[PDB]
């Protein structure tokens, strides 16, 4: 019997010799003993890329979104992360060979690109319309989040609760009533920001860096100029992000493994990150929002502020 | 040409001192478009005479309903480069801790970047 150097998963992982912790999405992994935790965590969150060759948008539009469609993506990986917590999860991982739960796969459904899909690309991009974005046109972090929150309308299966605090403001008691609309419907909590004109106060990266360490942690979408990303951690003074940009075939049936980015995660400096912003946060019972909220509290300068009325 | 680039620094001194005598409680307020923003519409008037009571917060549905936008549109006022803290702070305190050298209180109103 052959004897081979099996090398194993966390064995490519690039990261930088300096061990500050790992934090991805409210978990904290040690780089030198948990490489294979850290991996897995970011592989199985759902990573949404380009694709090509899907059905044309409004039957006579793009089969592509290779060039365009970048911050919807974003938009995707960070509301699928919502739903595989609100469905899966925050504890949940993705192996390649094991079976995964039915809820799995009605959640990578529902961001297929097909236009019956609750999120898929048809829809955030139709949808879009409405926000006054043409088909292709770029968006920007609030408008995808804005789309995302009408798409999740027709989700009854996920009945979803989506506030997308505006104004630098989290105003808890317009989150309170909408919760406790038709007892509380899970939260996707969007704050969109400009933490800045064309860069971001190193007063704020604190802040941001802690915007990654709450369980309730969705991460947040924005990028370097030209390049959105979906941002799920950091490690010392470098985002760790996933990357649409790729383009990608339209998975052809559902295989999985084009949704799941089986690489050293990403990594770009904090410094490098634009102003423009939406930081995200899942607070499935009223508990988790009160925590949130504490957690909030406890925070060099805010980032946005938490208020009653 | 922004506020700044069509009134003389002298001229612009000069404006405050009359305004700040004309209403002692009123602050003077330039509010503009960033000059990198391009998605927001521009205000047909930049000048403003602003109730030192007035806070950030209130400022800001103000100016979002000049622009005629829906509170579902991204719009941030910024100061000398950031976002007030606090939106409850009173203008009169901005004034006090951001004001010009001229006697203006300036800020930038701007969305957000897009990626695609």
């Amino acid at each position: 019997t052959l004897t081979y150097d099996t090398l194993r998963f966390a064995e490519f992982e690039d990261f930088p010799e300096t061990s500050e912790p790992v934090w991805i999405l409210g978990r904290k992994y040690s780089i030198f003993t948990e490489k294979d935790e850290i991996l897995s965590d970011v592989a199985s969150r759902l990573w949404f890329t380009y694709r090509k060759n899907f059905p044309a948008i409004g039957g006579t539009g793009p089969t592509s979104d290779t060039g365009w469609g970048c911050m919807l993506r974003c938009g995707q990986m960070i509301f699928a992360q919502a739903l595989v917590c609100r469905h899966l999860g925050r504890d949940w991982r993705w192996t390649q060979r094991k079976r995964q739960p039915d809820s799995y796969f009605s959640v990578l459904n529902a961001f297929i690109d097909r236009k019956d899909s609750y999120y898929s690309i048809h829809q955030i991009a139709q949808m879009g319309v409405g926000e006054g974005k043409s088909i292709g046109q770029w968006y920007g972090p609030n408008t995808v989040a804005q789309v995302l929150k009408k798409l999740a309308v027709f989700d009854t299966w996920s009945s979803l609760a989506v506030h997308i605090a505006m104004d630098n403001t989290v105003v808890m008691e317009e989150i309170r009533r909408l919760c406790r609309t038709s007892p509380w419907r899970p939260l996707v909590l969007l704050i969109p920001l400009r933490l800045g004109l064309t860069d971001i106060n190193e007063a704020y990266v604190e802040t941001l860096k802690h915007c990654f360490m709450m369980p309730q942690s969705l991460g947040v979408i924005g990028g370097k100029p030209n390049s959105a990303h979906y941002f799920i951690g950091y490690v010392g003074e470098e985002l760790i992000y996933l990357d649409p940009a790729t383009t990608q075939p339209a998975v052809e049936p559902i295989p999985d493994e084009s949704f799941h980015c089986q690489h050293p995660p990403c990594r770009m400096s904090i410094a490098e990150l634009d102003p423009s912003i939406a930081v995200g946060f899942f607070c499935k019972t009223e508990d988790d929002f009160n925590d949130w909220c504490q957690q909030v509290k406890k925070l060099a300068l805010p980032m946005f502020e938490l208020v009653e009325q | 040409k922004t506020f700044k680039q069509r009134r003389s620094f002298e001229q612009r001194v000069e404006d405050v001192r009359l305004i700040r005598e004309q209403h002692p409680t009123k602050i003077p307020v330039i509010i503009e478009r960033y000059k990198g923003e391009k998605q927001l519409p521009v205000l047909d008037k930049t000048k403003f005479l602003v109730p030192d009571h007035v806070n950030m917060s209130e400022l800001i549905k103000i100016i979002r309903r000049r622009l005629q936008l829906n509170a579902n549109q991204a719009f941030f006022l910024l100061v000398n480069g950031h976002s007030m803290v606090s939106v409850s702070t009173p203008i009169s305190e901005v004034y006090e801790s951001e004001r010009d050298e001229d006697g203006f209180l300036y800020m930038v109103y701007a969305s957000q970047e897009t990626f695609g």
